[PDB]
């Protein structure tokens, strides 16, 4: 009448990530609701992908258009880890997750006069020049800020491997991942603009391993 | 004699890619001086393609031997007594008696999608010494298939 | 009776660069592990 | 489909949040802010949570009074639980009058912020695991570590 | 019907890997070059499973960090399991970022093809096991002994 | 409310090979896919089945046609231990076995000139005399090489017990598995020429015990 | 989410007549059959019967006609302990049973000249007079050699308990188990001649409770 188990060794220990639950002290508490509730997200990315969130050029979020004859406002990495990124709810994720693989939404505002219109294009180098021609066979997007001062250039995932890691070191590395550019096709600059840039996270983006980072 | 699909799928065979470049070259002059066992390593390449290599050798009747041509994925270094086994790997005869063709057609093999690192590597090896009754010489001609 | 070589059976779909109207080859498993051999069309 | 940046995936975890203490509140803000558990549960304005305590440590038995009893030092019938192995996991159910708990207050979080009060026989290591967790009106979320 | 010649069969056996390491990567090319599983395993240009790694000795707790994490001295709420009769037996997701892991590469092996990091609180003997292995591309297997 | 049990004694140790699986760390991680990834193989007998070997006769895989007249180019043994089968793949395989069972397939090619045609027997002498005619009387094969210049040799599995032993020492015996001998049945031999011979595991071999071999 | 359980005391010891099972090494292993073998037998009382074995009559299995006037040739007790039964297959089968319960059969041969012709007559003598006439009122029977020189003498299970108990002492006491005794009806003899005596266990014969003696 008395069933014969056998207690394993290795098995038993206390995990800090078991799916077993514990047993409750007072076990028949009933909290009303939390269903009339406003502002309640039950997933992380979804937030990330509803709320973009503003880069980091030396200090302030937005570039200044220069009268040099350069044709190149901005040039920056599309990975968690660089300076430019450092602000941004996305990189506040990946701190805490091993690894990631998905698209970016990079959304770009302006913010001069509305007498002063200009065309600018957003260039994106994969894994390198830094001319429009050689950006044609790139993926490469224009807008005119005659239409609408608000643009989103969709930076995909063209990565060796299937996932890419959070945490790395390369500064301004040739194939960091991919050398997001800006552009300003018109050379008839007139005074000084601002562009406001922000990092979103892409419909497919999926971070993954959650980590404790103790660096 | 034919047309060899190394690591093929069963299912794509129950009843597409082409050879976009091509080139040309000498490999080595086969000769009896050569025993068993005379390795000729050629890295390919010399972007997610498969290789299509045609190796080819100038052989008469008057001309005897067997040549084993094969492509080894990730070829770091052969053993002493590994070359036995490597009828492992995608592989043909080359005979003067039988075909003195060889036509290997390999697909795109790594551990990601796409690559740089010389997956595939050509190796041909004298399986038995040249015999005759004047040089035999081996021209291989690549082409990468659906880069 | 089946127009093939010795030791070549059809049953095996020809793949691209061939030109068989059928889509049948003279196939035959040999040359490694898992290579598949194709040296002509099959005709019935 | 995303997995492991779920909610209620993320915080179900052992989290430890405090050393060699016999008798302490069971506040949730006690966590590191460091930690995944603990950032991400300051990156939500309110939450909730059935919480887990685990006790790590050379103690006979632990106590756990629930969130509004009176602060004594002798405890007698109060909910105790004994250790096997050295060991006392048990779940503590949400206890807290509000509806919702609140990381921040724009009014230092009043003592009403908390799930209960646990005093054990000898200082012990405690680790909080947060069941079915429900976060709410999400916070900017910084890097730890760069 | 042959079942013991299954590659499913033949590799989901435990392997002694390493003998007193106390922090070690989870590379499954340590495995002994001679035994039947490493013999096997490096028979085969790629693969993947779902790793098993037993821990034997006298040792506390073991922390496992999944790859791609940074490698740090003191792990803190990590994946951590303590030790039961001084066995720790945990299962490890195939955590790589690659499709499939190779034994080989005609680039020695890059740091990207492990199963994580573990670390111990003291120096004990491992063992692997390959649940669900799969083998590709099979290379030259040689007698081990003469 | 309790159920009881009895922890018995003798089960419960660490077992390298027990059928019970651990309990996992982070259990809900989904691998996308391997099924369109080429070169698969789940039986390592399939493997061997298909990818014949070649054999080591004094360091080289092929035989040199003798002038004298003995009319035995080779004599070798079916035994994975012996050394002419030393570099074959079932050599390497069947050495991590302990027993075995089946049938074995040796490949022979000629590769001389295409104007000497050449006529070989292939004899199996069961467990010994060495003439085609009192190999009449035991299994053998003839194939002429102006037909094809492959030959296959199925060798058939006499062993008096059900299965054999992988490990053994036997170096010319004359029970060790059959000795498989080629005979040229042509005296009027040209000139030299050559014969490469392969090994692979027939239709119904099969290995067992997997063994990790510590000699 | 844990199954409350409780290892009681007591259980868990190693039986080594426990029913439960081991955990096995190898658990696929399938050997091929054993269906076509010749001889196995699932019971071993089942061997006894089918199969008479020789009774010790001071060394020989036979028995010599005595030509005094004592019309009794053997007087044997019916014990599987007594020395006539010492080289039997029951006895040698009961040294490892503690009871029995069951009929016994005991076979008797004639191995004399064709010409002679002798009657004989067995009886039993339940738990006592050696005489036919007090054997009329007991269990007998009687065979003559003329037609069948084989006979068989079932001996009926008497004994008071439902089971005896193999194990015993018991020389030539009168109430052993029945004294099977034979006796020959014709004073008329002749020459010399013999009886080959055997015993097999009857249909109903049952031994239980396996024990190992070690006295």
């Amino acid at each position: 009448g008395i069933i014969p188990v056998a207690c394993f060794d290795g098995y038993g220990g206390f995990q800090n990530t078991d799916p077993k639950t514990a047993d409750p002290i007072y076990g028949y508490v009933y909290n009303p609701s939390r269903n009339d509730c406003h502002g309640r997200y039950s997933n992380l990315l979804d937030v990330a992908e509803a709320c973009p969130t503003f880069l980091n050029f030396d200090g302030k979020p937005y570039v200044v258009t220069k009268n040099n004859g350069d044709k190149v406002m901005t040039c920056f990495d599309v990975a968690f880890t660089h300076k430019v990124h450092k602000n941004t709810f996305l990189a506040g994720l990946a701190d805490y997750y091993a690894q990631y693989q998905g698209s970016l939404n990079y959304h770009f505002m302006y913010t001069g006069p509305t007498h002063h219109k200009a065309k600018f294009m957003v260039a994106y180098i994969p894994p390198l020049p830094k001319t429009p021609e050689d950006a044609a066979h790139c993926y490469h997007s224009e807008w005119d800020t005659g239409l609408n001062s608000q643009f989103t250039f969709a930076v995909p995932y063209v990565s060796a491997s299937d996932f890419s890691y959070t945490h790395t070191d390369t500064p301004a590395m040739a194939t960091t991942n991919g050398w997001v550019a800006v552009f300003q096709v018109t050379d008839t600059h007139s005074a000084e603009a601002a562009v406001v840039v922000s990092v979103s996270a892409g419909p497919d983006l999926e971070f993954r391993f959650p980590v404790d980072p103790v660096r | 004699v034919g047309i060899t699909y190394g690591y093929a799928d069963a299912d794509s065979f129950r009843p597409v890619e082409q050879a976009e470049r091509f080139f040309k070259e000498k490999l080595f002059d086969w000769t009896s001086d050569k025993p068993f066992g005379t390795l000729y390593v050629l890295e390919l390449p010399k972007m997610r393609n498969g290789w299509d290599v045609q190796v080819s050798a100038t052989s008469t009747q008057f001309n005897g031997g067997s040549l084993l041509v094969a492509m080894v994925p990730e070829l770091c270094s052969l053993k002493d007594r590994e070359e036995f086994q490597l009828s492992l790997y995608p592989h043909q005869f080359i005979n003067p008696r039988t075909n003195t063709t060889a036509h290997i057609q390999v697909p795109y093999l790594g551990v990601n999608r796409h690559d740089q690192h010389q997956a595939w590597s050509l190796v041909v090896m004298v399986l038995t010494p040249l015999t005759t009754e004047g040089t035999v010489e081996v021209y291989a001609n690549i082409a990468p298939t659906n880069v | 009776e089946n127009n093939c070589p010795d030791g070549y059976s059809c049953g095996y779909r020809c793949r691209s660069g061939w030109g068989c109207s059928g889509d049948e080859c003279c196939g035959r498993r040999g040359g490694g592990w898992g290579s598949i051999e194709l040296i002509a069309c099959c005709s019935s | 489909k995303r997995v492991h940046t779920d909610v209620a995936f993320v915080m179900d975890r052992f989290t430890h949040v405090l050393t060699n203490r016999t008798a302490f509140a069971v506040d949730l803000m006690d966590t590191n802010e460091k930690t995944l558990v603990g950032a991400l549960l300051r990156a939500a304005t309110y939450y909730f949570c059935d919480l887990e305590i685990a006790c790590l440590g050379e103690h006979e038995r632990v106590w756990w009074q629930p969130n509004g009893a009176p602060r004594t030092t002798t405890l007698r019938d109060n909910p105790m639980v004994f250790s096997h192995n050295n060991v006392t996991r048990f779940a503590v159910p949400y206890t807290a009058p509000h509806r919702l708990l609140s990381t921040r207050y724009n009014g230092k979080l009043p003592s009403t912020f908390n799930f209960g009060y646990v005093t054990a026989d000898k200082p012990v290591d405690v680790y909080y695991r947060m069941k079915r967790a429900e976060l709410y009106c999400p916070r900017p979320l910084l890097p730890g570590y760069d």
